[PDB]
RNA sequence: UCCUUGUUAGCUCAGUUGGUAGAGCGUUCGGCUUUUAACCGAAAUGUCAGGGGUUCGAGCCCCCUAUGAGGAGCCA
RNA sequence: UCCUUGUUAGCUCAGUUGGUAGAGCGUUCGGCUUUUAACCGAAAUGUCAGGGGUUCGAGCCCCCUAUGAGGAGCCA
RNA sequence: AAAAAAAAAAA
RNA sequence: AUUUAUUGAAGACUAACUACUGCGAAAGCAUUUGCCAAGGACGUUUUCAUUAAUCAAGAACGAAAGUUAGGGGAUCGAAGAUGAUCAGAUACCGUCGUAGUCUUAACCAUAAACUAUGCCGACUAGGGAUCGGGUGGUGUUUUUUUAAUGACCCACUCGGCACCUUACGAGAAAUCAAAGUCUUUGGGUUCUGGGGGGAGUAUGGUCGCAAGGCUGAAACUUAAAGGAAUUGACGGAAGGG
């Protein structure tokens, strides 16, 4: 039976969304149904930083970040340790952490 | 004071490319991998056999004159991964521990504007 | 044959299937305020002491 | 079995019956 | 990996960094700095003539790294090689861009973005892409929470742009252009043609490609270099 | 009938006169598993088709028998 | 017959006259996974194709044969 | 994120 | 070789902005710019005046794959060839890769073509947010302090995509602001179903180049198939110990 109202996903009033590629297993999925999040990361690591700095010329310089948005599909996620499971009732809520 | 190169890493899932070239590019020193440091062919994009590639480019750039280097770090990009391997940021730190200084580190991981096709399949790389 | 000596400040948890393995960030002893994470094989208890055959490597954060 | 196989096996099959009754017409 | 290799040779040493050879390089004369480094080629032979390989080059380095500021940190510039005189060669323009860290930063959801681009010439016969950004932002007394645009407004904005890189270009030759940018005077421009439409944040403009040179003018790169 | 070729562990097959000759599968034994498989360890097995001869010594070298297969059987 | 190339552990390959010679495989054992390993540590391994000659010293340099590969050509 | 097939039926 | 740099060609795609957002009858639709014609909603003290609702038969459009003929043919890639894995593996993984993917001119006419909820209309509980339009406000800001606009705030309203809470009601329940206003059984209307299998099979029709579609049974066989939820057991499912 059905066990969400909106069925998967983010779609209603549409009828197509042109998908995208699970990264991690390069399949496609919606755009609304996929799982979207963002990693932004300093470049290096907390640890290195130190390292960097002090062999840096340019001081104080700006430790640079990298940005990607990640798409995965529901079963790399549940692999990654994402989105797991949840039960019925907090499978309703819809906020992050 | 300073005489500067440029770093070009790549680091990709499977390997770790480290080569210096002069500002412009044309003309490249000391290009050396993690399968030229390590025989495995698994430990090819390891932090360890970057680290060893940094320090021999190390090597090779003051047996040169280079003191210091702006960084231009990369992954495979296009329609793979665009996530850096786990070798770069060891091998930054290895060189910047070997002893040359360092500027301008910049993520050039090349990215299309909705490219032409991903492999695989639609139903994926099934296991 | 070079080593290096580091001291075990601050045991984090252990590691492994099996357990039989510890998580550790330690500072230099000479060139010190350098804190470095590593592995270890035995048993250990803060304020120790490591002897290090390299020094530029840390192990996988487990956290 | 699933469905789907077993259409195709029919259509497989209903093919086949064309031709021959073709052979006889 | 080191002795998996099957055959090296299908058929079956000489150091050249003693055969290479230093270059300072000279950037123009619209830079506060000079000195940008040094370039590697070989021995100019008989044959060679190396200067001409050390001629059909490109080099790409910060705009920080050219006027000693972090404000222009982000803009990275591209300086042809096109002339040569005993290891102090010249550099003239090939472009600008931005760096990826920066331009994602800009892009944030829940705020329209805008897009132009144009393919304009010189006063002195150059040719050129001039890309041009910008981000709706939002107010202060604001509340929800995305701003973002109706499309016509866009469609103006667009117009302005256009218009406006093309009244500037035409006019401004190539370093009277140059700088222009340097002080992001554009900018300022563009958000003053456009406050009457819409807010706009973040309009840092975008790269700006040579697609096509005249003819050499070592006279013009000679008035640029002291 | 002629010409050419083959015969070896239960089955398919390997070999330079110098070892009561060798593989894989099979068979048997022990283990793993609740059990069988798979898997892991181990074993034993041939009158080299038969009959002569050369040699100090024949699976091999030569010669006949049986069997097998390939080819030949044509011009009117 | 002329020229070139090769004869190397069980297979295949590398080698400078200052070495009964180094490689992966095969297998002898030991790690290693619950183990099936992919894997890692130590051994044995090549009358260095055969026979002559030069050298304080020959897989190695000179002569010859045999062997295999390629191309040239061929008055009994 | 090597591998891991089968178990007569009846109640 | 890989990798780096500078260029050119090719063809596809249109990232990030891109979301419980928009449009379109559905399928579906995303770079810019322009041309063509269309459309909804809103506003209206404009006009017509019941022209309307749903509809057999009959028509248009109709993802992908597919078919025909031309162009193109960069990626990825049914088939196929190969390297592994495995007891086997012409399957999963890997490397190649014709067709196809793309486009023009034609066909096909299906789909988990799904909101698995036919359309038109009325009424019935609360709450806030959002998109388009409209109204009011000495409201805030921008200009030329000022104006007018524009963008934001507040209130209201029409029309949308939806949504949160409760159940008075409904329902087998899951769940539902419709799936309510139905044993207190009737607003109008089209389509469809009558235990499961055989069977969307056979035959006959008709449409189609074909593939196939649309229509569409019987014999025979069976007492249970099935739906929603409960408690357990199990998991090469997660979390904790």
């Amino acid at each position: 039976p059905k066990k969400r109202a909106s069925n998967g996903r983010n779609k209603k009033g549409r009828g197509h969304v042109k998908p995208v590629r699970c990264v991690n297993c390069s399949k496609s999925i919606p755009k609304d149904k996929a799982i979207k999040r963002m990693a932004i990361r300093n470049i290096v690591e907390a640890a290195a930083v130190r390292d960097l700095s002090e062999a840096s010329v340019y001081p104080e310089y700006a430790l640079p970040k990298t940005y990607n948005k990640l798409h995965y599909c529901v079963s790399c996620a549940i692999h990654a340790r994402i989105v797991r499971v949840r039960s019925r009732e907090d499978r309703k809520n819809r906020a992050p952490p | 004071s300073q005489v500067f190169g440029v770093a070009r890493i790549y680091a990709s899932f499977n390997d770790t490319f480290v080569h210096v070239t002069d500002l412009s590019g044309k003309e490249t020193i000391a290009r050396v991998t993690g399968g030229m440091k390590v025989k495995a062919d698994r430990d090819e994009s390891s932090p360890y056999a970057a680290m060893l590639a940094a320090q021999d480019v190390a090597a090779k750039c003051k047996e040169v004159g280079i003191t210091a280097v702006h960084v231009k770090i990369r992954a495979t990009g296009g329609t793979r991964t665009k996530t850096p391997g786990p070798g770069g940021q060891a091998a930054l730190r290895a060189l910047a521990r070997s002893g040359l200084r360092i500027g301008r580190i910049e993520d050039v991981t090349p990215v299309p504007s909705d490219s032409t096709r991903k492999k695989g399949g639609r139903r994926g790389r099934r296991l | 044959t070079p080593v290096t000596l580091a001291k075990v400040i601050k045991v984090l948890g252990r590691t492994g299937s099996r357990g039989g393995v510890t998580q550790v960030r330690v500072e230099f002893l000479e060139d010190t305020s350098r804190t470095i994470v590593r592995n270890v094989k035995g048993p250990v208890r803060e304020n120790d002491i490591l002897v290090l055959m390299e020094s530029e490597r840390e192990a996988r954060r487990l956290r | 079995m699933r469905a789907k196989w077993r259409k195709k096996r029919t259509r497989r099959l209903k093919r086949k019956r064309r031709k021959v009754r073709a052979r006889s017409k | 990996a080191v002795g998996k290799n099957k055959r090296l040779s299908k058929g079956k040493v000489v150091d050249p960094f003693t055969r290479k050879e230093w270059f300072d390089i000279k950037a123009p004369s619209t830079f506060e700095n000079r000195n940008v480094g040094k370039t590697l080629v070989n021995k100019s032979t008989g044959l060679k003539s190396a200067s001409d390989a050390l001629k059909g080059r490109v080099v790409e380095v910060c705009l920080a790294d050219l006027q000693g500021s972090e404000d222009h940190s982000f803009r990275k510039i591209k300086l042809r090689v096109d002339e040569v005189q005993g290891k102090n060669l010249l550099t003239n323009f090939h472009g600008m861009d931005f760096t990826t860290d920066k331009l994602r930063s800009m892009v944030r959801k829940w705020q329209t973005l805008i897009e132009a681009n144009v393919t304009v010439k010189t006063s002195d016969d150059y040719v050129l892409r001039i890309f041009a950004i910008a981000f709706t932002r939002k107010q202060a007394n604001q509340v929800k929470r995305h701003s973002y645009a109706q499309s016509s407004h866009i469609r103006a904005i667009r117009k302005v742009i256009s218009e406006i890189l093309t009244k500037e270009v035409q006019g401004s030759t190539l370093a009277q252009l140059t700088s222009k940018l340097i002080p992001e005077v554009i900018n300022k421009e563009i958000e003053n043609a456009t406050k009457d439409i819409f807010p706009l944040q973040n309009i840092h403009v975008r790269k700006v490609k040579l697609l096509k040179q005249p003819k050499f003018d070592v006279g013009a790169l000679m008035a640029l270099h002291g």
